[PDB]
């Protein structure tokens, strides 16, 4: 969408993360790992629950209105009654259909923001001990077991305690 | 007229509201189907609905 991160620099989805709807992978010296965002997975929900909100659940009500069938042919009131009838049934029909289009578009544009969101969340929490290999990873360079990985997922992550072994890696010499 | 029911005579039927305060007069020298009362009136949330529908 607008964001260019799911359907864009993040290659497919996780049919495997079944706990959330934006998370981790990660892989480290002793092995692999997965877990869901809860913060972006509820924004996301959120957002879209308020949305279904104001369409769902909103209906008038109308009692006595006006005939709109008719058993024999009466001329220019019927044609009349026809005609405010058919006239309203397409301004509303239009209504739904546009009300669809930009709820959906913007359903898209705004789950594809909240992903990204995460990334320069977390892009931001590695300072300068990590680079982005640009289809939503970033290449950690230090060692972070699973409870260093997990400290990212629950941004209490402390970039000063793994600076000097970062940039070291980030920049060694042919030696 | 078209025998209906074995008559080819009508009757056409007319009604009149009478606002209170109001009087209602009927004069006539023939032909009259009088009316017997009035039907209250009420304003409410009420209608009517052509279906074949089993309630
Ligand atoms: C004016 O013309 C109309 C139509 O021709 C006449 O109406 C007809 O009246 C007769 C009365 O004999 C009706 O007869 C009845 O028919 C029913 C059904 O067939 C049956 O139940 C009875 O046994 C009887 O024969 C006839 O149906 C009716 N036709 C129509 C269309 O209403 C009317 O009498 C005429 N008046 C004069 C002065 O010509
Ligand atoms: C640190 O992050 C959240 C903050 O609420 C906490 O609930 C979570 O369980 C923490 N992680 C662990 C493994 O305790």
């Amino acid at each position: 969408g607008l964001f260019g991160a799911i359907a864009g620099f993040i290659e497919n989805g996780w049919e495997g993360m079944i706990d959330g709807w934006y998370g981790f992978r990660h892989q480290n010296s002793e092995g692999t790992g997965q877990a869901a965002d809860l913060k972006s997975t509820q924004a996301a929900i959120d957002q879209i629950n308020g949305k279904l909100n104001r369409v769902i659940e909103k209906t008038n009500e109308k009692f006595h209105q006006i005939e709109k069938e008719f058993s024999e042919v009466e001329g220019r009131i019927q044609d009349l009654e026809k005609y405010v009838e058919d006239t309203k049934i397409d301004l509303w029909s239009y209504n739904a259909e546009l009300l669809v289009a930009l709820e959906n578009q913007h359903t898209i544009d705004l789950t594809d923001s909240e992903m990204n969101k995460l990334f320069e969340k977390t892009r931001r929490q590695l300072r300068e001990n990590a680079e982005e290999m640009g289809n939503g990873c970033f290449k950690i360079y230090h060692k972070c077991d699973n409870a260093c990985i997990e400290s990212i997922r629950n941004g209490t992550y402390d970039h000063d305690v793994y600076r000097d072994e970062a940039l070291n890696n980030r920049f060694q010499i042919k030696g | 007229r078209p025998w209906v029911r074995g008559l080819s005579s009508r009757i056409s039927i007319y009604w009149t509201i009478v606002k209170p305060g109001d009087v209602l007069v009927i004069n006539s020298n023939g032909n009259l189907i009088a009316p017997r009362g009035y039907f209250k009136m009420r304003t409410g949330k009420s209608s009517i609905m052509r279906s074949d529908a089993p309630i």
